[PDB]
RNA sequence: CGCGACCUCAGAUCAGACGUGGCGACCCGCUGAAUUUAAGCAUAUUAGUCAGCGGAGGAGAAGAAACUAACCAGGAUUCCCUCAGUAACGGCGAGUGAACAGGGAAGAGCCCAGCGCCGAAUCCCCGCCCCGCGGCGGGGCGCGGGACAUGUGGCGUACGG
RNA sequence: UAGCGGCCCCCGGCGCGCCGGGCCCGGGUCUUCCCGGAGUCGGGUUGCUUGGGAAUGCAGCCCAAAGCGGGUGGUAAACU
RNA sequence: AAAGCAUCGCGAAGGCCCGCGGCGGGUGUUGACGCGAUGUGAUUUCUGCCCAGUGCUCUGAAUGUCAAAGUGAAGAAAUU
């Protein structure tokens, strides 16, 4: 679930992430938490991807 | 069947209550029980206090009952660190210990670190080997002094100041008490909305 | 050390890494016989961290129990009385898996006291547990001050009792507004105290 | 109401098979090594009436390959066949009446009795008597062939499947009128406990759902859905039709 | 491979812990030895493996240790499976080898998941 | 081929131990009705009660906050008085129904895992001798055995260390 | 029967009295280091339960954590 | 009841039935000349018309209805 988020907030689809995230963890609080260092690692890999 | 005026009333007799009532004839009983059994502890700890260790003062929560103060379970780390007694020792010495109670105001910190000391100038300590005393009591203060003292330690009563008639000044006559609750209330209860209405126009304005 | 690492490991459990392991010994478990002793704790990590120790006296069985609720066992399905109580599916056992697996393992092993039981793998129609077991008339067990409370007679067949805790997790004790049901220790304490018409000398 | 007569029989209790008397279990041969890549030769010691059973079972003496020592095998009794014959069984036995070959190996339209459903299960398929199966194509590819079974159906099989050549014997024996109640009564003590039958318009509504009334008459559809619980299924189950069945079987 | 084994075993033969019995002797020797001269000499103590996971784990969180040795067939592998990315990580050496039962033989214990060398 | 190590298993009338069954007033864990009330009756009530099953002890269970509160705050559990037939639940019908504060009885606090450091510093069994000595053991010894690095023990646990 | 009545025998805790023995540092200040229990919490849904009422507790199934986090704050939800 | 007659289900991953539960058990040491379920009631001679109703059964291309889960859209989210 952690994969298909992160193939949902590399299409910029947020909202859809946020959405499944929720249904998959639970509350909407854990649900950003774990969106938001889900974007980090992306973010990482970017970084890693241009170096 | 209702008759003419009365009153409705709900009984809870509907179970099987005849088979779990409980009578209190043993109630005398219990209480020579009680009485021996505090008599035979303080034999035991003798000199020790009968009652048990010393408790704080503590206020009673909730509008109700914050005029009120009462013994506490223990005294607080707080307490014992400002006093100067490590908090293994307190236990030995007659003194209960409450971890888990906090000091949200100096006040009460500072009423229970006196009762400490005040309690640490009064307490006799006997010495482990009666021969050779170290740091202990005065063998004359042990020798007669020392008495088991009955009733709670340093009893928490309830202090209430004095305050001598005084003239009204002109300030005092002139303070309307009614307004001031009625607009203290309407300025808690609006505080919000106002701060919603105000920050609103900043950007409006901005 | 590397306990931290096995128990992070152990909350990865969607992990590639986990998901292979679960699966090769949930098979694995799945054909042996429903309570079968462990040579040693699968999960050492959990194991250590639920009281048992790598010392003689300590042994784990690990039981096979089968997923599900509880069907009422009435013949035909029917219940014979009132509408409400006419229900014989979708009915839940009041105590858990984990529960009933620790009861079969300390059934079986009368002269060893149960002591904790941790999850290790599950499939469609079983659950598997590890239960740690004591052996209390051990020396290694009896003359260690620390392990000397399982040996006392109360404790004995404390998962018959609710007393481990995943027996504890379903009588519904705790602390608080939540759990005023068993106020005085117990559901049934609490009631036959509420339920109790005090008639005192003088009334 | 009550237990009714047909749901009672699943408990078994007294509508268990009186097997006292019967002489075994009539199988084919366990496929083994011999019989798969060769043939093995046995010789027919007795043919044996099997009481409740119409077929007449033959007692078949084989050698074992692997030890000094004599297996006695109960077949199904093709007709035709006679004590001191020898039957074959085998990939390689010839086609002759009583000799069992698997079905891929026979040709087209030949008559078999006592047809391994699946591969090694020793055999289930046209064991009454007089019965038999078609074999009617083979697919070398798939390693399948084309049956036809005693009811008419057409059944797909393995091409393993061993059968014995030729026709259960006892044929014809449903053509004599049995005449006598008592004559069914001794037909049915050697199989099992369900006979007389009582019919259900003659029950009352407690023990059947045909049961009661001032006139003895059904009163519902006797055609009954196939999902009717235990208890409600009696009658025509899952009639897809009903009436004198005029003009040919269907489907 | 089977030779590298070999001689890996060959060096770790050199640093294997002393027995219980070895180290009573070792002390008995000691104690009364420097009874006649000065007790106090803590000198050095020789360098010696490292067996455990745990002590391992450890050692190379610190980077102590200069090699690490795991067995190949440790079960449950949960024990070790982060062990050979954890060496990575610290830039220390490490190698797989066959056998845990193997390497317990260095420690005088019937298996051993891990070795390691600090000092030689 | 074989010889070894480990792992996972198995057998024994193997050496030494342990469980079973009873009683069941009170206690703990399950399961669990209907009579009855509702002037009928199905939710409700009876009732988480009777019956059924399991497990204990002289008590049991509970218990040292993932607490209560919202105060100038209290401070493990259990029991009593009160809160209170109340807040609340309820064909909002019949009926049902706690808690917190307050006053008392009693009062007691703690230990691991983890995280680290200490040369496994730890434990069980066996043999011998010396002493208290109905087996309770203390120590000494043994190039005795085993457990144990898949982690024993000392220190340390949220009050910090 | 009364009696801080007598005598005899047995049993146990305490009180001081060599030993068989073991065991033996603590507190304060400062700097630095360390710090936690997962198929669990939580979410959905089902059934039971509760005074707990947009769900008090328990269990099954499915989903399935975090670490300035997590739980609670008696009306569902977002922000603070 | 009965022989006789007729109808129905089923080729075993099956029909019919048992069972709180174990894909446990009966039929079944069985296999359509069999098992299971009904009606009628030996033989003789016949068994007409009705498928509108109620059953049962077949069919599912496709329209009309049709739950949970899922998918979409709006919303701060609950939710719609
Ligand atoms: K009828
Ligand atoms: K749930
Ligand atoms: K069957
Ligand atoms: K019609
Ligand atoms: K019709
Ligand atoms: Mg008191
Ligand atoms: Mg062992
Ligand atoms: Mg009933
Ligand atoms: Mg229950
Ligand atoms: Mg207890
Ligand atoms: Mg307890
Ligand atoms: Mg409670
Ligand atoms: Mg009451
Ligand atoms: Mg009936
Ligand atoms: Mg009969
Ligand atoms: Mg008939
Ligand atoms: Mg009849
Ligand atoms: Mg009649
Ligand atoms: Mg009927
Ligand atoms: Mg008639
Ligand atoms: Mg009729
Ligand atoms: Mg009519
Ligand atoms: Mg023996
Ligand atoms: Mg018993
Ligand atoms: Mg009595
Ligand atoms: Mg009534
Ligand atoms: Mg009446
Ligand atoms: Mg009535
Ligand atoms: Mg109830
Ligand atoms: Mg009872
Ligand atoms: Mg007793
Ligand atoms: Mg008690
Ligand atoms: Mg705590
Ligand atoms: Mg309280
Ligand atoms: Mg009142
Ligand atoms: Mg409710
Ligand atoms: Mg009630
Ligand atoms: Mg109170
Ligand atoms: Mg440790
Ligand atoms: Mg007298
Ligand atoms: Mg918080
Ligand atoms: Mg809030
Ligand atoms: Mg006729
Ligand atoms: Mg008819
Ligand atoms: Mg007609
Ligand atoms: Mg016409």
């Amino acid at each position: 679930y952690e994969r298909r988020a992160m193939e949902l907030l590399k299409v910029s689809k947020d909202k859809r992430a946020l959405k499944f995230i929720k249904k998959r963890v639970g509350t909407h609080i854990r649900a950003k938490r774990k969106r938001e260092e889900l974007s980090n690692v992306l973010a990482a890999m970017r970084k890693a991807a241009a170096k | 069947a209702p008759s003419r005026n009365g009153m409705v009333l709900k009984p809870h007799f509907h179970k099987d209550w005849q088979r779990r009532v409980a009578t209190w004839f043993n109630q005398p009983a219990r209480k020579i029980r009680r009485r021996k059994a505090r008599q035979a502890k303080a034999r035991r700890i003798a000199p020790r206090p009968a009652s048990g260790p010393i408790r704080p003062i503590v206020r009673c929560p909730t509008v109700r009952y914050h005029t009120k103060v009462r013994a506490g379970r223990g005294f607080s780390l707080e307490e014992l660190r400002v006093a100067g007694i490590h908090k293994k020792v307190a236990r030995t010495i007659g003194i209960s210990v409450d971890p888990r109670r906090r000091n949200k105001s100096t006040e009460s910190l500072q009423a229970n670190v006196q009762r400490l000391k005040e309690y640490r100038s009064k307490l006799i300590l006997f010495p482990r080997k009666p021969s050779a005393p170290k740091k202990g009591d005065s063998s004359a203060e042990e020798l007669k002094l020392a008495t088991q003292l009955t009733g709670p330690v340093m009893p928490v009563r309830n202090v209430y100041k004095k305050e001598k008639a005084r003239v009204i000044t002109e300030e005092e006559k002139n303070f309307k008490a009614f307004a001031s609750l009625r607009m203290a209330r309407a300025n808690a209860r609006l505080f919000g909305i106002r701060a919603k209405r105000a920050k609103e126009a900043a950007e409006q304005d901005v | 050390g590397a306990y931290k690492y096995i128990q992070e490991l152990w909350r990865k459990k969607q992990s590639d890494v986990m998901r292979f392991l679960l699966r090769v010994r949930c098979w694995q478990y799945r054909q042996l016989s429903a309570l079968h002793r462990a040579p040693r704790p699968t999960r050492p990590d959990k194991a250590r961290r639920l009281g048992y120790k790598a010392k003689q006296g300590y042994v784990i069985y690990r039981i096979r129990v089968r997923r599900g609720g509880r069907k009422r066992p009435v013949p035909k399905g029917a219940t014979y009385g009132k509408p409400v109580h006419h229900g014989v599916n979708q009915l839940k056992f009041a105590r858990s898996l984990q529960s009933v697996a620790e009861e079969r393992a300390g059934r079986h092993c009368g002269a060893l006291r149960v002591l904790n039981s941790y999850w290790v793998g599950e499939d469609s129609t079983y659950k598997f547990f590890e239960v740690i077991l004591i052996d209390p008339f051990h020396k290694a067990i009896r003359r260690n001050p620390d392990t000397q409370w399982i040996t006392k007679p109360v404790h004995k067949h404390r998962e018959m009792r609710g007393l481990t805790s995943a027996g504890r997790k379903s009588r519904g004790l705790g602390k608080g507004h939540k759990f005023h049901h068993t106020i005085g220790g117990s559901r049934r304490a609490a009631w036959r105290r509420r339920n109790t018409l005090q008639l005192h000398r003088y009334r | 109401g009550r237990v009714i007569r047909g749901q009672r029989k699943g408990a078994g209790s007294v509508f268990r098979a009186h097997v006292k008397h019967r002489k075994g279990a009539a199988r084919l041969r366990a496929v083994d090594f011999a019989e798969r890549h060769g043939y093995i030769k046995g010789i027919v010691k007795d043919i044996i009436h099997d009481p409740g059973r119409g077929a007449p079972l033959a007692k078949v003496v084989f050698r074992d390959p692997y030890r000094f020592k004599k297996r006695t095998e109960l077949f199904i009794a093709a007709e035709g066949i006679h004590t001191g014959q020898f039957v074959y069984c085998g990939k390689k036995a010839q086609l002759n009446i009583g000799n069992v070959l698997p079905v891929g190996t026979m040709p087209e339209g030949t008559i078999v009795c006592c047809l391994e459903e699946k591969p090694g299960d020793r055999g289930k398929l046209a064991r009454a008597s007089g019965n038999y199966a078609t074999v009617i194509s083979h697919n070398p590819e798939t390693k399948k062939t084309r049956v036809k079974l005693p009811s008419g159906s057409k059944k797909v099989i393995s091409s393993a499947n061993r059968a014995v050549v030729g026709v259960v014997a006892g044929g014809g024996r449903i053509d004599k009128p049995i005449l006598k109640a008592g004559r069914a009564y001794h037909k049915y003590k050697a199989k099992r406990n369900c006979w007389p039958r009582v019919r259900g318009v003659a029950m009352n509504p407690v023990e059947h759902p045909f049961g009661g009334g001032n006139h003895q008459h059904i009163g519902k559809p006797s055609t009954i859905r196939r999902d009717a619980p235990a208890g409600r299924k009696v009658g025509l189950i899952a009639a897809r039709r009903t009436g004198r069945l005029r003009g040919t079987k269907t489907v | 491979d089977r030779q590298t084994a070999t001689q890996l075993l060959k060096l770790a033969h050199k640093y294997r812990p002393e027995t219980k019995q070895e180290k009573k002797q070792r002390l008995l020797a000691r104690a009364e030895k420097k009874a006649a001269g000065k007790g106090d000499v803590p000198t050095k103590r020789p360098p010696v493996l490292r067996a455990g996971v745990n002590t391992v784990t450890t050692l190379v969180e610190n980077k102590k240790a200069q090699l690490v040795v795991i067995a190949h067939d440790v079960d449950p592998i949960e024990l070790v499976v982060f062990l050979p990315a954890l060496c990575r990580k610290m830039g220390v050496p490490y190698c797989i080898i066959k056998g845990k039962a193997r390497l317990g033989r260095l420690v005088h214990r019937k298996t051993c998941t891990t070795v390691a060398f600090t000092q030689v």
